[PDB]
Formats: structure tokens, C-alpha cells, sequence
């Protein structure tokens, strides 16, 4: 009952080492790509910013 | 149990796509415009019963969706998210059957829609449960049925990473940039409108002397968001993508074809785990939904195996929480991996049909053993790619240098991911 | 979406909450 | 293994020692139809093939 | 550089907005009384005296005018020369450029009609 | 990442043996890694750690 855990432990120390482990290259451009693709969903969150709240003080006021 | 209620309920569904087929950047305008509609859809709602919490799952529920107590985002994607799922799992699972017919596929869709209509009726009725209860019904069921068809017209249509994965992404990318720059502060017993934005701490500059509880106050903000909790969270993004790169490489030779190497790769992430983090988040909304229902027939004695316990001090007043917690975290990401890959493709057989299916052979030996050359990789790279990201957001609660969390993590996950999606047809 | 109304029908959709929001508190205030 | 054709068995055991750090049981050339001298080497019952297997990049 | 413009641009909405109302700064928009029956409504930019402005008034009128010059910036940069896709991408830009050309120069002529009761 | 024969020309006998070691070790792997796919970004290397190897036995000789 206690070696599917040892089996377990020893299968991910297998794969571990078979993955490719990036290095400086790829790691730069997702990296920096993908932050730049994050804020390209990012500002919107800065847009809602300038119009929901000031139109809700319309809805609200009136 | 399907023959029945299916060809019964078909009332208003979705136009398919249509024959304009190949386009690059029209593409990008049907996303653009669901955006411009969750710019719109989280807004205000129209009644003003205005209760004092603002919903009870809303750190975690609000980790899935942000409008907690808010507007037409509805609490959450949960309707669609959990109505998908367990319907893939009764698919998937033979309980039910599977149809493979296209009247069987269609009507699959209908009764997604079904369920997940039904269950916005059940948050609906009970997160109201005084007289003036008229018309939000009707409100939640109209933007729930929005939301329905802007994710189907995001799968048979644009769709490329859903409807619903992007949405969750840039509302995290929201819910990081109300802490990005914070206009608003009430005011405490000193300082005003100041609250954990970056031009929060450099208008903290501007007023206050002493620099040093200038630097104290930005630095080991505690109640409203803090910038060492931000570079935690920019630290969290970088770890992130590092694991994102961790691959296994299997080259090919393609069938009838001299030396042609387009290698085939198993990432660990493994669809990002889009299934397997709302696998671990959806039940645990579930529940705390339905306390609502234990308060008749709570958020105390249920909590000690419900949640994170939410405290910096890693020896916080109970230990069986925290590491009650952790395991169900970690055990729950790995045991939905490993029930995961045999529903939404990717398993051995599902890699093995589609590569014999695109004339892909592994040179090592013949084509289906194919399946044991790498039956021994796919699952460990489902439950350690289900385990090393539960853990993975263990080290975005157990330091506090994410936005939002766990979610924001895996949210900008579906993001990286999206962005191989995307330059695949560059 | 071989037409476009599933988006104008969006749009209708929160100009009655748009307007119909406001239209009750018409006569409030 | 692939192998350089001019070895010996002696050659090989000795090699595959030196640079796994392990230990053989026997090493049975062969040569290939093609011209490269493949090597079946069985390691003593102490190591597992499978755990150098995983070591050495290849599984 | 081209950094310093960004530079300039950035400080232009900056010192039209409320830099000469940091030190006289007026809190953003609350002034009716009762009107006849609803209390402390919001009410808009100010109108009846002409120098003043508040938080809210500043802001909005330096948002309006950055947009129009950079979007007069956008016509120089990219739809006057020919390079890339001749009738997808080019006709969005001179799209919404002149939308943000017409429709803002018709709202800033809006607020200051409003505000100012200038006869048009 | 360049081996250059400047260098190594004032550089100690034993210095140079462990340099052509660690390439001939480097090589191996590039080797084991041609045969299991790789990538061309490994398979590039191949040709380049041969010619340092060169280099260093080269100035040795």
C-alpha cells in the first residue's frame, strides 16, 4: 500500500530531467512578448477605470 | 435521459458560423467586440437593496469573476464554466452515453445551454434569498443568455482560446490594474486616496516627509494592496513562464516524406490546466454557493475545510488548515489531471489516432507502439503538470505577490498559451 | 454569427438596462 | 549503442564504464548492414538500464 | 529623441489639467441643493464662474485634447505613407481617426457651450 | 560561448586537456540528442563544438 508513492516519486524525477529546460532565448521572448500581450488586455482594465465609476456617479446622481 | 428532453428543448439557439471562411484579422474584430461588451458588462446593476457584504464566495468566487455584488458579469462564469464540465464528464464518463451524431452533437449544445441557464437560475434565486425582487430574474437570465452565446460564438466562430478562458484572462488583467493605479481611498486615520498604486506611492512622496515611514508605509502596506506585494506578484509571472517552457521534445519522421522534423512537444501545463484549476476552484464556489441553503435547514465550522486561511503568519492559530488545504490543493490538481486527459483529447489513444491521423510516425519503432513510446510520459505530465502548478499557487498565497492569486497565475497561463495559439497562423 | 444582430441584440440589451435604469429614477430622485 | 567499428568488447565495457560511471554485466557486438557496429550491453544486476536510460537523455 | 515628445505630450493634458489647481484644488463635482426634492446629486464641470475648474472638469477637458493631437499625429504617421495592407488596415486607421476628430472636436465645442452658455 | 585560438595558445597543458574533455563531453550530448529529435537550436551546436574541439587539439599539438 506504500509503493505507488514510491512509484510516483521516482516517475517525476524521470520526467523531470526529459523536459527541455529553456534557456535565455525563448524565456526572452515570451517573456517580454507575453507581458506586452498582457497589457494589451491590461489598460481596458485602466478604461473601465475612466468611464464606469464617473458614469455610474450619472446613474446614481440621476 | 436523453432521448427526451433534448429533442424538446431547443427553443432559441445560435447561428453557426458562416462561409467566410479563412480570414486573419476579422478574427481579432469578433474578439474585440466581446471585449468592448466586458468593458460594458461589468457595470452597475438596477436594484437597490444594497446588502452589506457584497457576495460570500467573493474572494475566491471573486478570483473567477470580479463583479461581486456588481453587475452583468453575474458573479461569475460559473454557469457556463461548471455546466461545461460536468457535462464533458457525463460524456465523458459513461453515465450517460455518448453522441456522436451531429442531431446528438447540436443537442448536446442545447442541453449545455439547459443546464447552464438553470444554474444561473440558481444563483439568481439564491443570492436573493425583500418585496422589491421583481425583474432581476429577468435581468440575470438576459445577460445570462449573453454570456452563452458570446462564448458559443467564440468557439464555432473566432474562436481560439474560448470565450470564456479570455474573458476570465482580461478581467485578472482588470483586477490587477484596479491595483495597478488606485485613484480611491476612504480616508483612515491619516491619508487619503492613496491606495496601493504605484502613483499611490509616488503621491505618498509628494506629500508626507520623513522618508523612511514613506518607504515603510510603501513597502509593508498591510490593508490595502502594497508594492512588495506587487513584486511578488511580477516575480510569481516571471517563475510562471518559466514553467511554461518545460517540454518534452519528440521528434518525427512524417510518413512518406525524407526526414522532415517537426518535432512534436508535451508541455507540462497541458492546456494550461483550464480544466483542472476550475476543476479545484468550481467546487469549492459550489459549496459556498449552496451554505445559503445550510443557514435555513455557515461560515464557520464548514470554513476549517473550506478554504485558504488567509494569513501572512505561516504559523497562524491552526495548522489542520493550512495543511489540510495545501494537500486538497495539491491531491485535487493532480486527481483531476489524471481523470482529466481521457475527456478533452490528449491522452495516449487521442495523441496516437491524431498523429496516424496527420501521417506521423515515430522512427524508433512502428506506429502503434507508438502509444507505449509515450504512454509513459502523458499522464505524469498530467499529474505533475496537475500537482507542480497547485503548489505553484501555494507560492502565490504563501507569498502574498499576486493580485488576485492562484487565479491571476493560471489566468495569465490561458494568456501564454494563447499567444502560441495565435502565432501558429502568424 | 453570419449576421451581426446577435451583437446589436447585446447592444439592445443593456440600453434597456442603460435606459431602463434611469427610467425609474425618473420620477425619483 | 552505436559503436566505433574497430573496437573490441573489452574496448566498449571499458568505455561504457568510463563514461556512465556504471558497471557491465557483458557487452554482444554485432555489425549493421549499413556499417555501424551496434553494441547490446547488458549491465550488472546492481543497476537498472531504465534509471541510466533516463540519465543519459534517451527514452 | 522621440521620448522626449512622448515627454512633452505627456506633460501638455498634465499642466492644462490641474497643475495651476494643485495648490487651489476643488473637490470634484457635488453642488445641488435638493433641487426640489433629491439632496446632494453630482452636478457637472463648473459653469457659472469661468477661471474655475475641479478635479473632474480638468481631467476630462486635458483627455479631450491629447487625443485630438495624437490622433492628428496618426494621420502623419502611418496613413499618408503606403507601406502596409492597402485596404484593410489603412481604412480602419483614417476611420477612427476622423471619428475622434469630428466626434471630439463636436464634444469639447459641447463643453464649452455648456459650461460657458456661449451662443452658438 | 566562442573558444578562439588566442586565447589558448598561453593557457596550461593541463587547462587545455579539461577544456577538450568538457567539449568531448558537450558533443556527446548534442549527439544523444540528434538521434531523440533535440532541436535545431541543440543540432546547430554540433558542428560548433566539433570545430572548438579542433581548435583545442590544435593548439595543443
Amino acid at each position: 500500500f506504500v509503493e505507488p508513492s514510491r512509484q510516483f516519486v521516482k516517475d517525476s524525477i524521470r520526467l523531470v530531467k526529459r523536459c527541455t529546460k529553456p534557456d535565455r532565448k525563448e524565456f526572452q521572448k515570451i517573456a517580454m512578448a507575453t507581458a506586452i500581450g498582457f497589457a494589451i488586455m491590461g489598460f481596458i482594465g485602466f478604461f473601465v477605470k475612466l468611464i464606469h465609476i464617473p458614469i455610474n456617479n450619472i446613474i446614481v446622481g440621476g | 435521459f436523453l432521448e427526451v428532453i433534448k429533442p424538446f428543448c431547443v427553443i432559441l439557439p445560435e447561428i453557426q458560423k458562416p462561409e467566410r471562411k479563412i480570414q486573419f484579422k476579422e478574427k481579432v474584430l469578433w474578439t474585440a467586440i466581446t471585449l468592448f461588451i466586458f468593458l460594458v458588462c461589468c457595470q452597475i446593476p438596477l436594484f437597490g437593496i444594497m446588502s452589506s457584504d457584497s457576495a460570500d464566495p467573493f474572494y475566491w468566487m471573486r478570483v473567477i469573476l470580479a463583479s461581486n455584488r456588481g453587475t452583468l458579469m453575474e458573479l461569475g462564469i460559473s454557469p457556463i464554466v461548471t455546466s461545461g464540465l460536468i457535462m464533458q464528464l457525463l460524456a465523458g464518463a459513461k453515465i450517460i452515453e455518448v453522441g456522436d451524431t451531429p442531431k446528438d452533437r447540436a443537442l448536446f449544445n442545447g442541453a449545455q445551454k439547459l443546464f447552464g441557464m438553470i444554474i444561473t437560475i440558481g444563483q439568481s434565486i439564491v443570492y436573493v434569498m425583500s418585496g422589491i425582487c421583481l425583474l432581476i430574474t429577468i435581468q440575470l437570465f438576459v445577460a445570462g443568455l449573453i454570456v452563452l452565446l458570446l462564448d458559443e460564438l467564440l468557439q464555432k466562430g473566432y474562436g481560439l482560446g474560448s470565450g470564456i478562458s479570455l474573458f476570465i484572462a482580461t478581467n485578472i488583467c482588470e483586477t490587477i490594474v484596479w491595483k495597478a493605479f488606485s485613484p480611491t481611498t476612504v480616508n483612515t486615520g491619516r491619508g487619503m486616496e492613496f491606495e496601493g498604486a504605484i502613483i499611490a506611492l509616488f503621491h505618498l512622496l509628494a506629500t508626507r516627509t520623513d522618508k523612511v515611514r514613506a518607504l515603510r508605509e510603501a513597502f509593508y502596506r498591510q490593508n490595502l494592496p502594497n508594492l512588495m506585494n506587487l513584486i511578488a506578484t511580477i516575480f510569481v509571472f516571471a517563475v510562471v513562464i518559466y514553467f511554461q517552457g518545460f517540454r518534452v521534445d519528440l521528434p518525427i519522421k512524417s510518413a512518406r516524406y525524407r526526414g522532415q522534423y517537426n518535432t512534436y512537444p508535451i508541455k507540462l501545463f497541458y492546456t494550461s490546466n483550464i480544466p483542472i484549476i476550475l476543476q479545484s476552484a468550481l467546487v469549492s464556489n459550489l459549496y459556498v454557493i449552496s451554505q445559503m441553503l445550510s443557514a435555513r435547514f455557515p461560515v464557520g465550522g464548514l470554513c476549517h475545510y473550506l478554504s485558504p486561511p488567509e494569513s501572512f503568519g505561516s504559523v497562524l492559530e491552526d495548522p489542520v488548515h493550512a495543511v489540510v488545504y495545501i494537500v486538497f490543493m495539491l491531491g485535487s490538481c493532480a486527481f483531476f489531471s489524471k481523470t482529466w486527459i481521457e475527456v478533452s483529447g490528449s491522452s495516449a489513444k487521442d495523441v496516437a489516432k491524431q498523429l496516424k491521423e496527420q501521417q506521423m510516425v515515430m522512427r524508433g519503432h512502428r506506429e502503434t507502439s507508438m502509444v507505449h513510446e509515450l504512454n509513459r510520459y502523458i499522464p505524469t505530465a498530467a499529474a505533475f503538470g496537475g500537482l507542480c502548478i497547485g503548489a505553484l499557487s501555494v507560492l502565490a498565497d504563501f507569498l502574498g505577490a499576486i493580485g488576485s492569486g492562484t487565479g491571476i497565475l493560471l489566468a495569465v497561463t490561458i494568456i501564454y498559451q494563447y499567444f502560441e495559439i495565435f502565432v501558429k497562423e502568424q | 454569427v453570419g449576421p451581426v444582430p446577435v451583437l446589436v441584440m447585446s447592444l439592445l440589451f443593456i440600453a434597456s438596462v442603460f435606459m431602463l435604469h434611469i427610467w425609474g429614477k425618473y420620477t425619483r430622485s | 549503442f552505436i559503436v566505433d567499428v574497430k573496437a573490441n568488447k573489452h574496448q566498449i565495457k571499458q568505455a561504457v564504464k568510463k563514461l556512465y560511471d556504471i558497471d557491465v554485466a557483458k557487452v554482444n557486438t554485432l555489425i549493421r548492414p549499413d556499417g555501424e557496429k551496434k553494441a547490446y550491453v547488458r549491465l550488472a544486476p546492481d543497476y537498472d538500464a531504465l534509471d541510466v536510460a533516463n540519465k543519459i537523455g534517451i527514452i | 529623441a522621440m521620448t522626449v515628445y512622448a515627454l512633452v505630450v505627456v506633460s501638455y493634458f498634465l499642466i492644462t489639467g490641474g497643475i495651476i489647481y494643485d495648490v487651489i484644488v476643488e473637490p470634484p463635482s457635488v453642488g445641488s441643493m435638493t433641487d426640489e426634492h433629491g439632496h446632494q446629486r453630482p452636478v457637472a464641470f463648473l459653469a457659472y464662474r469661468v477661471n474655475g475648474q475641479y478635479i473632474m472638469e480638468g481631467l476630462a477637458s486635458s483627455f479631450l485634447f491629447t487625443m485630438g493631437g495624437l490622433g492628428f499625429i496618426i494621420l502623419d504617421r502611418s496613413n499618408a505613407p503606403n507601406i502596409p495592407k492597402l485596404n484593410r488596415f489603412l481604412l480602419l486607421f483614417i476611420g477612427f481617426v476622423c471619428v475622434l476628430l469630428s466626434f471630439f472636436m463636436a464634444r469639447v465645442f459641447m463643453r464649452m457651450k455648456l459650461p460657458g452658455y456661449l451662443m452658438g | 560561448a566562442k573558444i578562439k585560438a588566442r586565447d589558448l595558445r598561453g593557457k596550461k597543458k593541463e587547462e587545455l586537456l579539461k577544456q577538450l574533455d568538457d567539449l568531448k563531453v558537450e558533443l556527446s550530448q548534442l549527439r544523444v540528442a540528434k538521434v531523440t529529435g533535440g532541436a535545431a537550436s541543440k543540432l546547430s551546436k554540433i558542428r560548433v563544438v566539433r570545430k572548438s574541439i579542433a581548435r583545442v587539439l590544435t593548439v595543443i599539438n
